[PDB]
């Protein structure tokens, strides 16, 4: 008959630091066994502060990104001011619902810089439920992601030492070698990288190279 | 399943059910009053699928105390049955379909006491007693063999612990604890509740 | 799916003239556990040692099938028995049952008997074997497994850095696995000794 | 339907309907009412008995629910829309919250309704 | 769903300063070849060229639609043209809310153009997935005239127009070979600054002579 | 897939096309739907490949005991038989289909369809999935006793049309003329194929 | 996987692909899936990962006692002929989908074994999951009596555009090189990917290990 | 998902775990599942995680509403049957969710449970989610209502602690909240392995 | 069913069958599948009667009006077009599939294929189940600019063709020479349908 | 479903097992034994489907029995778990397979007192405590908060009236009346049977 999502593969990464908050994406999009391009970021800017992810079915990642995108103009024009990062999350969060009898097939991690200043990741399903926390995955890869966080960033399963918070120095090479490790035993990821890091100065977007098989 | 049953004396309605609020492998609420009281002498008694008893038998109630705000006088358990069945009739073929048991109970001036039994598919008798749910294998026919037209109070409630008592036996859910009530001309009354600690 | 019934995990990582191997304790059935007393990870004899994960019905199944054919061949022949020769055993062990197969992914580790040789491997439903000079991982967890070993492991380790590798490898990884958990099981296999260590795991 | 501006402003600012309409009340039958302590009395009087009437169907002072009554004075036949409209919300606000309706609660809801029928279209 | 005569791979590459696409003339009932001459590219304004694969009762349904949005626009003078992003774009919505009713439009197209000195080569599909990509091809195509692009584009990214063509020829020439539903006749149609020229009927000139090979 | 042969005085004549077609894809593309079963015999594979090329070769076993204990060249019929029965006993397992055509010292030419487990002998006969649309061009075009040369140009002509319009057939002729002096094996290039309405 | 083969003048050369992959994860990223049949004769497994295994393991048993029975060097018709009555036994069960390639006495042949039993020779030919990528390279720079040093480049270009095109191909190239005095292997003969450096080491101290049953067993 | 709630002399005790997981990996750690509503009522969360996220925030609009309006400070009793009468009219169309209010009102310690399918049922003890019966085994092992305060505590986490430790969908920290005249006040967020080697020892 | 149109230079002829078969028997014998859209215009009828009888009527609804309010004579890309609107919006509903044929004061004669909702204008057309019997015949008997004398014998002797194989075709061709001077219609009975192989 | 439960104290194994034995709506056999004796310190406990649970488990008493009269010596509650495992795993993939649900509790003269749990795909475990059927979920949390290693017997049975007393509250299922059963170096001895007169 008629099938209609398919996965299209992809993998999402963010972290909150104390002064930043890194959203990065490989570009890789393939249906099935076959790439199409090797060029398609995943990282979607909405506002200066704010980046989105979306990892999933790619016509869903486009459709609702400028779904979203449409609402923050609809937000801006009747509020006179841009959403902030947890307005962004509780409207994506009705946003998803609304299809609640017809989902959209895509996982979303919004992050960026909140009032305070500090890093605020939101982690979202398909139906719209969200939570805050230091550092989310998603897509494919999410499952190899998480346990490297998890050690680095949260100094767990360690007896008696010192809980310092990640520094972008450190942030940096975290995030590029658990993908250099995650695009080697994963399929759905590599042939490049983005990294789309939010500070109170601005994004900055860098690009890393990775396995082109 | 949830247990009903309910007994009709000469000047009398006495009606009883199981207390017990049961989900998954668990019992929630063991003081669950299945008994809602739709007038003064008219009561009703509804089981089934757990959110459809609650829903529909509310709409009833206020339907029913509506009427006699209406008119002044409240309605006789004759036109409070073949109430209640039209609106569960007509619910069936729409897209939202009721699951539910009724027993109409109730005492009237002229008429004097009545007793309706409900199916889910909206089909109203009226019977001298009538019970629901899997216990209703194990009761009526206890009811059928001691029930007589002239059956007096004392003896009904008598004849009510020897029907309950037997689904401690066999009966494989729990029910602990039962409600018993009676009508009669000076309308509700609260019987002691029938407990098995 | 079927293997997903009792959960499970067991790790091998290879070190330069030692190995090691890991799996939890947890036994239970979907969500509901059971007991912390069960045992992935079964005694080949000295310094070779075999893990099994998957669903625990064949993990004790297929574990008393070698244990069978391994007493069998060690009297036969006059020497111990190969790891090498181990993983064909497994391999054929596994693939006679093609068409009805096992459900579990068989994890050898230990020391070629003949002075330091280290050796690993990993196998499938069907068996089929699967030499790796790094580390092997097999469960329902196997992906979190993936990205920990990845990252810690490194071409020579002396074994005191076996063990804090594939300790955190383990406890972080299975953390995040529902089925998975409730302490884990450590052996290091050195050519001298071996050493065997339950660590404290969160209990959950 | 017949969609039509009925009640319109005027250029005194006067709303000429709503004060015909109160034109009505000011020939009623007379209706009082005082509050006493644990007491609360309603009274009416009645010129139109030629004692051929049937005092029980001609009475004004009827009851919303069994914790609030009410009483009357103007048009007698848009009283009967008023009172059958406000006896349902009394049930549907037991349907909706548990408890009985509060005094206060039913009077809104009464003026609600003369209101939305003085801006609706054709009313 | 329906099988309704569905069309074939559509290979397209951008070279140094325009767009080439190339589609097999073969409409194809079920695993018959039954219209053997059709034209499955459509000439979309000056700049823009379209070619489509799947269903061909949905590609003219789009040649008609498309065709009154370039209309008109034309009838306003206002001097805008729909840019092959444009077009592009409209149709990821077309395939999009289509997919969302569940009653789809069962397609594959492929918009190619040169504006501003920019050449665009873009894909959309059924189910709304659409980017961009320097080489494209559809259904078969790209399992099979897409590593013979990707491969001289790693090697080459900078092609001229008579090395498309050629290379264009030698691709067509694979799926002729390779590909079951393909036929020998096809469309070269090539979009420059000049504007859209769509050649004739063309073939390719093949080497069978590897039958003596298999043979002894 | 598309096969063809057809009968004259001194022989047959066995055309068939190339291209083995996997679903939408082309697994090779030139292949020999010929497989001689014996000297002057000769069978046109049809259907599912492996299932044919067993059935080819358990015939092409069983028969050539049958060649050496009589110590004489089998007939078609025997040829036409074994082929049979090896494809109405598996008939459920094995989809194959096949065409066994040859040359005899008895009867001469002889054709004989095996599809499906039946047996009949044609004076031509087609096979295949590529066989339907050349339903016309043998009815009209054909006439009884054509020379060698107009067999083969009658062939040629007609699984050229068939490769045409079929998507699972294409590629190049192949034309075996058995006669009692031997076997002739052509190969009709693209270049040789004969030209029909384009369009 | 992409597994794919070439015949040229004096010989055959049978290449392929490295990487394993279960589900979607990389198992093994080094692995050999051209085997040893006879001396010059090898192939190439795609499929079901045992299954191309076992299955060429009965066959390189068997032509070893074949050629220890007669003395004779191995003919690659008849590996073919083992192959296609194995798999056509298990009627298609077995997902092992197979390149049979060598040089024998009758000159250089190369067939293809498909997982139901259908084989065809011919001069080239690609298989498994990429295998539509390899053949369209094939297809375009083909052309008969070629030389050795010319062969070499065509088949790694054949496979390259298999690996670097497909989801399921992965690691360096194998490349088996037969000619008259034939069994030649060059094994990872290309890396397309070159890099694969990894620095940011987390290698961390000993002595955080909330451990509780050690013990320590004597040998 | 394990949830539990019990009322007493001093009022209301909630507790529930900190897990969500999806299939056998698990997606989040400390995701809080009790819902705060209005400062005196406050919500629990159980079966699917953004259906009851949705509709107590509804619920939390309608209580501002009615607050606004009435003025009357919504009782526990009608804030049960708002959330039961949303849920009833998308019965069918596969929302999945539990849920418990709890609060004191004029009348007393109100404890409710609002399901799905609209069945809404007070009482003394309540718990939800897929560890619910592990729950129920030590709440009932002699709790009563002349239990204090910090008695009650003890039972609420020893509760838990025992409740996730059996479950493997259950676990994280446990999340305490009290209840009082004035509205809830959070006790604790604990770790379960820790208390786990404490009442281990 | 049937059915076949050939292009000359004065008009066109439009060939059908005649049989009408639900499953395997035969629900009508003699049945017309031309059904006139207009005078000059005629549209051969395929697949589903009771899907093509509506489309056939709503598209000569459709064109009344369009040849009312032109007071003129409509094209036959008009005809085309209003069966292609009706097919395609549908397309799920019904399964019917049409041919227009006919003659304008323009163009001249043209013919065009309307199946599952997409238009071609071509020289010859053939379509139903019985039309995949023969793409042979018309592939090489075909030649351009032929006599309508000529064409009249080559629409016959194709039908002809198709009605012997095919087992849901059969009965008597109808032929309908559209030209400027009017429309002939013509009715080739059992006895007149051009003899081919038999066996 | 049935339910089962058993204790390992230092010196005893306290098991217990409702005796209900039901079909469909109603209880068929309100005194039915589901405590198997295996041999004279072993026991067994076994439910699940109402026909697999009395076939298989008097296949293992046969064993059991037959294998003290062959050597003169009873089996070991090691070895009597190990032993029902293995025919219970084998029945598996054939085409009779059993549903079952087992405890081994069983007393020894050197290994001491041992409990063995098993589900129906035969999978052994030894655990201080166990309990099988929905019964299960509502107990092993109270064993959970009242269980020591030194636990003595008066308080084993005063620990397994808590326990069984919380099946008449929440438990959905009647279950009236529990059997007991305590194991010791002198072998097996019945207790005062659990009964709530309903």
């Amino acid at each position: 008959r008629f099938s209609p999502y398919a996965f299209n593969g992809g993998t999402v990464l963010a972290i909150a630091g104390e002064d930043f908050s890194i959203v990065a994406s490989d570009t890789r999009l393939s249906e099935g066994f076959s790439i199409h391009t090797r060029d398609s970021p995943k990282c979607y800017k909405l506002t200066d502060k704010t980046v989105i992810g979306c990892s999933g079915f790619h016509g869903d990642c486009l459709t609702l990104t400028k779904i979203i995108e449409a609402r923050l103009k609809m937000y801006k024009h009747s509020n006179n001011k841009a959403m902030t990062t947890g307005a962004i999350a509780a409207m994506l969060s009705t946003i998803l619902y609304s299809r609640r009898f017809f989902p959209y097939y895509v996982y979303n991690i919004i992050g960026g810089l909140d009032e305070e200043g500090k890093g605020a990741v939101y982690s979202f399903d398909p139906v719209g439920s969200y939570q805050r926390d230091s550092f989310k995955a998603g897509g494919s890869a999410s499952a190899m992601l998480q346990p490297l966080l998890d050690n680095q960033v949260g100094f767990k399963n360690m007896q008696n030492v010192e809980h310092v918070p990640l520094s972008l120095d450190r942030a940096m090479r975290l995030v590029k070698d658990v993908f250099i490790s995650a695009a080697e035993r994963d399929v759905y990821t590599g042939d490049a990288l983005k990294v789309c890091i939010v500070t109170k100065e601005g994004i900055r977007g860098e690009t890393v190279p990775l396995r082109k098989d | 399943m949830e247990y009903l049953i309910g007994i009709q004396g000469p000047d009398y309605v006495l009606v009883a059910s199981d207390r017990v609020a049961a989900s998954n492998i668990v019992q929630m609420k063991d003081d669950h009053d299945k008994m809602f009281k739709m007038s003064e002498k008219i009561l009703l008694l509804c089981v089934g699928e757990a959110g459809d008893t609650v829903q529909f038998a509310e709409y009833i109630q206020k339907n029913v105390q509506l009427y006699k705000m209406r008119n002044g006088y409240e309605l006789s358990p004759t036109a409070a049955a073949n109430f209640t069945r039209r609106n569960l009739a007509d619910y069936l073929r729409s897209r939202t379909p009721y699951h539910v048991n009724l027993l109409l109970a109730g005492y009237d001036e002229h008429e004097g006491p009545a007793l309706y039994y409900m199916d889910y598919l909206a089909a109203l008798a009226k019977a001298p007693f009538a019970a629901h749910g899997y216990g209703a294998f194990l009761t009526l026919s206890i009811l059928d063999r001691y029930y007589t037209p002239t059956i007096s109070r004392e003896k009904a409630v008598e004849l009510l612990r020897k029907c309950l008592e037997e689904l401690q036996k066999r009966f494989i859910l729990n029910l602990p604890t039962f409600s018993v009530r009676i009508i009669d001309r000076n309308g509700i009354h609260d019987l002691d509740n029938i407990s098995f600690p | 799916s079927i293997m997903s019934y009792n959960g499970g995990a067991v790790m091998a990582m290879k070190g330069k003239n030692c190995v090691a191997i890991a799996a939890d304790r947890r036994f239970g059935i979907q969500a509901q556990m059971v007991t912390t007393d069960f045992q992935k990870i079964f005694p080949m004899g000295d310094r070779l040692y075999i893990g099994l994960a998957g669903l625990a019905t064949d993990v004790q199944t297929v574990a008393q099938r070698l244990k069978f054919r391994l007493n069998l061949y060690e009297l036969k022949e006059g020497r111990q028995i190969k790891p090498y020769t181990l993983m064909s055993m497994v391999a054929n062990l596994l693939y006679e049952k093609r068409f009805g197969p096992y459900y579990t992914e068989p994890v050898i580790a230990g020391l070629d008997p003949k002075t330091f040789k280290p050796f690993i491997c990993s196998l499938d439903l069907i068996g089929c074997p699967m030499v790796t000079d790094d580390f092997v991982v097999s469960g329902t967890c196997t992906e979190q497994m993936y990205g920990m070993c990845e990252s810690l492991w490194e071409p020579n380790m002396d074994p005191e850095h076996l063990f804090e590798t594939i300790s955190q490898a383990m406890l972080n990884a299975v953390d995040r696995d529902a089925v998975s958990g409730m302490g884990v099981i450590v052996h290091i296999i050195e050519k001298d000794k071996i050493t065997t260590r339950t660590l404290k795991a969160r209990m959950d | 339907s017949y969609d039509r501006a009925i009640t319109v402003f005027s250029p005194d600012g006067h709303l000429f309907q709503v004060e015909y309409a109160q034109e009505a009340v000011k020939k009623g039958s007379t209706a009082v009412g005082v509050r006493g302590k644990d007491i609360v009395v309603l009274g009416v009087e009645k010129k139109s008995v030629a004692k051929l009437q049937d005092e029980r169907t001609v009475r004004k002072i009827c009851a919303l629910d069994d914790n609030v009554c009410m009483a009357f004075a103007g048009l007698t036949a848009d009283a009967r829309i008023v009172i059958n409209r406000a006896r349902v919300e009394c049930q549907s606000h037991r349907l909706t919250v548990e408890d009985p309706v509060t005094v206060e609660y039913i009077t809104r809801y009464i003026a609600s309704l003369k209101q939305r029928y003085t801006q609706s279209n054709g009313r | 769903q329906n099988p309704m005569v569905t069309g074939t791979s559509v290979l397209g590459l951008k070279f140094e300063g325009g767009v080439v696409i190339a589609a097999d003339m073969l409409g194809s009932y079920g695993s018959l070849a039954r219209f053997r001459n059709i034209s499955r590219i459509m000439r979309v304004n000056n700049s823009t060229m379209l070619g489509a694969s799947g269903d061909y009762a949905d590609f003219q349904y789009l040649k008609q639609v498309l065709g009154q949005m370039v209309i008109d626009e034309e009838l306003l003078g206002d001097g805008h043209s729909y840019s092959p992003k444009a077009i592009h774009s409209w149709l990821t919505r077309a395939m999009y809310s289509r997919r969302s009713k569940m009653n789809p439009l069962w397609n594959t197209m492929v918009i190619g153009g040169y504006a501003d000195g920019e050449s665009f080569l873009g894909y959309v599909d059924m189910l709304g997935v659409a980017y961009e990509a320097p080489s494209l091809a559809t259904g078969y195509g790209a399992y099979l005239a897409q590593p013979l692009l990707r491969e001289v584009l790693e090697k080459q990214p900078v092609l001229s127009q008579t090395e498309a063509r050629e290379l264009v020829e030698r691709c067509m020439r694979v799926l002729y070979y390779r590909d079951a539903r393909s036929y020998n006749r096809f469309q070269i149609a090539t979009v420059t600054e000049k504007g859209v020229e769509i050649e004739g009927p063309l073939s390719a000139e093949t080497n069978w002579d590897i039958a003596h090979m298999i043979s002894g | 897939t598309t096969i063809m042969a057809v009968e004259f005085d001194g022989g047959v004549v066995v055309g068939s096309d190339s291209r083995v077609s996997a679903g939408e894809a082309v697994v090779n593309r030139v292949f020999d739907k010929l497989s001689p079963l014996h000297q002057h015999i000769y069978c046109a594979l049809s259907g599912s490949a492996a299932d044919a090329q067993a059935i080819a070769d358990m015939a092409a076993y069983q028969l050539e005991l049958h060649g050496m204990e009589l110590e004489e060249p089998p007939l078609v019929l025997a040829a036409a038989n074994v082929v049979r029965n090896i494809t109405y006993k598996y008939r459920e397992d094995l989809s194959a289909h096949l065409m066994v055509a040859g040359w005899d010292q008895r009867e001469g030419g002889q054709v004989y369809g095996t599809m499906s487990g039946m047996l009949i002998r044609q004076p031509f006969a087609i096979g295949g999935s590529g066989s339907t649309y050349i339903y016309g061009y043998v009815d009209a075009a054909y006439k009884p006793g054509m020379s060698p040369e107009e067999c083969r140009r009658f062939t040629t002509n007609a699984i050229a049309l068939a490769m045409k319009r079929d998507g699972s057939s294409g590629g190049v002729i192949y034309l075996a003329t058995i006669t009692g002096a031997g076997v002739d094996h052509r190969v009709i290039l693209g270049d040789e194929l004969p030209r029909f309405y384009d369009e | 996987t992409t597994i794919a083969g070439l015949v040229f003048q004096d010989g055959v050369i049978l290449g392929a692909d490295t990487r394993a992959t279960n589900d979607s994860v990389v198992a093994d990223k080094i692995c050999e899936k051209i085997h040893f049949i006879a001396p010059k004769i090898y192939c190439c497994g795609a499929g079901v990962a045992a299954d191309a295994e076992m299955t060429t393991r009965m066959a390189a048993s068997n032509m070893e006692l074949h050629a220890l029975s007669t003395g004779r060097e191995c003919r690659v018709a008849t590996v073919t002929r083992m192959l296609r009555q194995t798999l056509f036994r298990y009627q298609g069960y077995v997902g092992a989908s197979l390149i049979v390639g060598g040089v024998d006495f009758t000159g250089p042949q190369l067939y293809s074994v498909h997982p139901h039993g259908s084989y065809s020779r011919l001069p080239f030919t690609a298989l498994g999951s990429g295998q539509d990528a390899a053949i369209a390279v094939l297809e375009d720079r083909f052309q008969p009596n070629m030389t050795l040093e010319a062969a070499q480049e065509l088949l790694v270009e054949a496979i390259t555009a298999g690996i670097l095109g497909d989801l399921g191909s992965g690691g360096n190239v194998d490349a088996c090189v037969i000619t008259a005095a034939g069994a030649k292997m060059l094994r990872a003969l290309s890396s397309p990917t070159k890099p694969i450096e990894r620095s940011s080491q987390y290698r961390f101290a000993p002595g955080t290990t909330p451990v509780l049953s050690q013990t320590v067993v004597p040998l | 998902t394990t949830t539990l709630a019990f009322k007493f002399q001093h009022g209301v005790i909630v507790a529930v775990d900190s897990r969500a997981s999806a299939g056998n990996y698990i997606a989040t750690l400390k995701v809080n599942k009790v819902i705060e509503i209005n400062p005196y009522l406050l919500g629990t969360m159980s079966g699917c995680a953004a259906d009851c996220l949705y509709w107590e925030r509804l619920l939390a609009k309608e209580c501002r509403l009615y607050y606004l309006r009435n003025g009357e400070r919504i009782s526990v009793s009608a804030a049960s049957k708002l959330l039961s009468n949303m849920m009833c009219q998308y019965r069918g169309m596969g929302l999945s969710m539990g849920s418990m209010i709890c609060g004191w009102d004029k009348k007393g310690p109100g404890l409710y449970y609002v399901d799905e399918n609209g069945t809404r049922l007070s009482g003394n003890m309540f718990s939800t989610g897929s560890g619910n019966s592990h729950a129920y085994g030590v709440m009932d092992s002699g709790y009563r209502p002349d239990l204090s305060i910090e008695e009650a505590y003890d039972l609420g986490r020893r509760a838990i602690v025992h409740a996730t430790h059996r479950d493997s969908y259950s676990g994280g920290v446990v999340n305490m909240y009290h209840m009082k005249e004035d509205g809830w006040v959070k006790v604790e967020s604990t770790d379960v392995s820790d208390l786990m080697h404490q009442y281990r020892e």
